């Protein structure tokens, strides 16, 4: 505790406003899931550099997501100031001292100007129309975390794990809401760890089931068992520190019944 | 028609302005009617409202402004705030400048420059927000987290302003402002805060002050208005009264809308 | 931060092409300020300066009392000098009424609602029929004569004028025969001695009443001889002999002028 | 006179230095021409004569094209016809009493262009001209100089008209010129055609142009006029043999000027 319900209430109503369509991408004639792939796990290392919060990078893939939704023809040699952009917009939303426009040039290695960034930066709030405030896998989780008191650390960390790899992979995870890949992020977690399973508390909070997260669950067991062969490795390499309680170097269950 | 109208990559505040206030539509909460961006300008148009509460307060110097419209606007204010933090909103900067009026008798927050989206639960935000007088202990001490609170905290301070027609803690610096509160509330403790002994800009030297009577501090209001005050300024944020709890508070029972001069 | 807004299958209306490129020629103290305009594909928007009050509400609102003599005199001075900007800049504006005309709270006017105003030719050629308010419109429109210019404005700062001293619509019509009727009842039927040309225009018809003119100290008793010397000038039946806006701000009405605060 | 004539010409000669493009804007435009910009001038003209429309109006319309053309890049050739469109359609609703409709203008392109792409074209010159649509012509030049006639003389005015319609066809050389040099040119090389006169002393103090001054715009106009039978484009010939023009374009021009 009398904010936390009526919240979760209002962002379950938003997570299916603020939403791409799965199929988009087809449509998208220069640019594959596999290019995605690539971009999103480009942003963790950015992420990581200049010590951005997780909740950022949730933002950024939203944006990125939701702008491809809508405009026709993207060039693959302007995907890259897509998340440069989206990566600002989020940052400036959400961190307390944003990282400088010049720095989002830096990491570029000068591939695009400042005069690019900045035109980048308003043809994506046109797109959107400023609609900035999007629920993330992130804030359902931080959500989720009340239910196990005390907190256990190792779990928190393992599902903001699990959380951060949906976001490389378009198929499967465009056709699941923020809250579900969060219900399942968190039974995964727990189970891996302790052996304890989605609480009742939790089932009378969201009025999800574990049949009702049994597709997504599957999928992301899937993820996680297969991980460690992934072409895109900046999430695990980032979850081995100390700061995040070593989770990535975890084996995976085998079965979950 | 005649609006509220404000011009200027494209800023943090306007970002944040922006994307909130077109999610907060309530009758107590300025409208942002529209909003018109090109390659060089970018336009924020809001519903026009005569004046601030500041400048009806220094107009109102002569009689003080009246009790039963001072029930009225906290009574709004409160359900404004209520709204804002039921969609997960921050004001944090809360002052007479930023409560605007009509000639009808409605009050609404507006500028949500300084404000932003919080999650549940609140990591640690921007060090120090809140104008100095208006500003809560949590903050002057340098705690990690603040939350919900330091808004409630902001709204007490301008609801003894309305009926006392001075700031009730209009310190200089930091330092001198805990010591204005101190003065007035009693230096806290274990006892009524478990938590000051621990924060980062606490110290042990911190001198002691016995709590004053709410019937000197603000002398005018009965004993229903003095309890809901106390209730606003409580020092542990945990304790410290809601927007939503606060609107059940028998202050209330015989609200009405009074119209302004 | 506070502004007055206009928020407007043909594309942008002709009306908002012709305010727009006038008013922003246009910069004088006595012609309200177009700020800024705002275009984009689904809307347009025209920012203007705040004033406080039209002169139709402060006129309603002063109406036991009337507006003080040396308040009129300074606002028909204020207004001749921003109509003698406008017809220096070659601009008519053809709704001259007091709900376009604008007040502060310091003391000055302003011309407003360039909606129906137009751009004129040295010389004029014929321009839309049947413009202004019936209340404010000259003889030479409802007569609808081939050319009108400069003239028509000061007729309607006339019967402003006019409005002001009395607190009522000096020629207020129904139609456009009632309205030529209420004219010629206070100004005398016009001929070719004061006229010369009138009996030939379209819309004259030799059946129309003879009426006598009338003392104007009996249509305007507050005004001293300068004054009735004026608004005779600025209603005078010939359009090139009614005074111009320029001429009007010399005139012995104006010989003590000062600035008070509504 | 009217007490603001004086005061009208001083601010038309102040605001016809702003309205203005640049010489040789047409070699920064890679798939377009003078010579195409000469055949769709020609075609506003009979678009002009078929809707009764005011010359002014399509001195207003040519003011426009130049000034587009002269601030967008890379305007392609099969657009360049609904620029046209839209400058005649945005100066009609800023000049005429009664402008022809949207469907007269989608109309008279034979469905080349939908009314959704003239709208938008319309929203883009705008955009471009930021809404200074009250731009001086050299009609506007000419119609006060008219007046130092005494007495009047129509023949003189539609022959000064007619060569001042020629100069909108040809940026090559007309360009180089304000519109009050134009107008000057113009009323001097009728005047001396059909009556044998000058340019009058009354015009030299009002404009502070002498004879000499005029002299450059005056030879590229004459040579216009010599070689007018001649050219590609043949819809103002044609205009000006109307009777109410009283067929001055059928005049044979002076071989010499001195």
């Amino acid at each position: 505790v009398d904010y936390h319900e009526d919240i979760h209430t209002y962002l379950r109503e938003m997570e299916v406003k603020c939403k791409p369509k799965v199929g988009y991408m087809k449509k998208q004639p220069d640019i594959t899931n596999s290019m995605r792939a690539i971009l999103v796990d480009w942003l963790v290392e950015v992420g990581e550099e200049y010590k951005l919060q997780n909740e950022t990078l949730h933002l950024a893939v939203n944006y990125i997501d939701r702008f491809l939704s809508s405009q026709e023809n993207v060039l693959r040699g302007k995907l890259q100031l897509v998340g440069t952009a989206a990566m600002l917009l989020a940052s400036k939303f959400e961190e307390i001292y944003p990282p400088e426009v010049a720095e989002f040039v830096y990491i570029t290695d000068d591939t695009y100007t400042k005069k690019q960034v900045l035109r980048m930066e308003h043809l994506v709030l046109k797109v959107l129309t400023f609609d900035l405030a999007a629920p993330t896998v992130n804030q359902f989780l931080t959500q989720y975390f009340l239910h196990q008191q005390p907190a256990n650390c190792k779990v928190e960390s393992l599902a903001m794990f699990l959380g951060e790899l949906s976001l490389i992979d378009a198929d499967p995870y465009l056709k699941y809401l923020p809250s579900v890949i969060a219900g399942a992020a968190f039974h995964l977690a727990l189970y891996t760890v302790t052996g304890q399973s989605w609480p009742e508390s939790l089932i009378r909070k969201t009025g999800y089931t574990l049949e009702s997260l049994k597709p997504c669950l599957m999928d992301l067991h899937q993820t996680y068992l297969k991980a460690p062969q992934h072409a895109q490795q900046s999430i695990r390499e980032k979850y081995k520190n100390s700061k995040y309680h070593g989770v990535s170097l975890l084996n995976p269950p085998e079965t979950l019944n | 028609v005649v609006a509220l109208k404000k011009i200027r990559g494209v800023p943090s505040t306007a970002i944040r302005e922006i994307s909130l206030l077109k999610e907060l539509n309530h009758p107590n909460i300025v409208k942002l009617l529209d909003v018109i961006h090109t390659e060089n300008k970018l336009y924020l148009v809001f519903e026009f409202l005569h004046q601030d509460l500041k400048k009806f307060m220094d107009a109102s110097a002569l009689t003080g402004i009246p009790l039963p419209l001072i029930k009225s606007y906290l009574f709004q204010l409160l359900q404004g705030l209520a709204f804002c933090h039921s969609h997960r909103v921050l004001h944090r900067d809360l002052k007479p400048q930023n409560l605007l009026i009509n000639t009808e008798g409605a009050i609404k927050l507006a500028d949500f420059g300084l404000a932003r989206a919080f999650g549940v639960p609140v990591r640690t935000y921007t060090h120090e927000v809140v104008t100095l007088w208006y500003r809560a202990p949590e903050i002057l001490l340098g705690c990690k987290y603040y939350s919900t609170a330091v808004d409630i905290w902001s709204l007490g301070c301008i609801f003894a302003e309305m009926v006392t027609r001075r700031a009730l803690f209009p310190g200089d610096s930091e330092i001198d402002q805990l010591f204005r509160i101190f003065r007035t509330l009693g230096t806290p403790d274990e006892v009524v805060w478990p938590g000051v002994t621990s924060m980062p800009d606490y110290k042990p030297s911190f001198p002691k002050w016995a709590r004053q009577d709410f019937s000197k501090v603000v002398p005018p209001l009965d004993e229903d208005g003095r309890s809901l005050l106390s209730q606003m300024l409580h020092y542990d944020p945990n304790k410290r009264i809601s927007a939503k709890a606060a609107l059940a508070h028998p202050f209330f029972q015989d609200v009405t809308k009074p119209v302004p001069h």
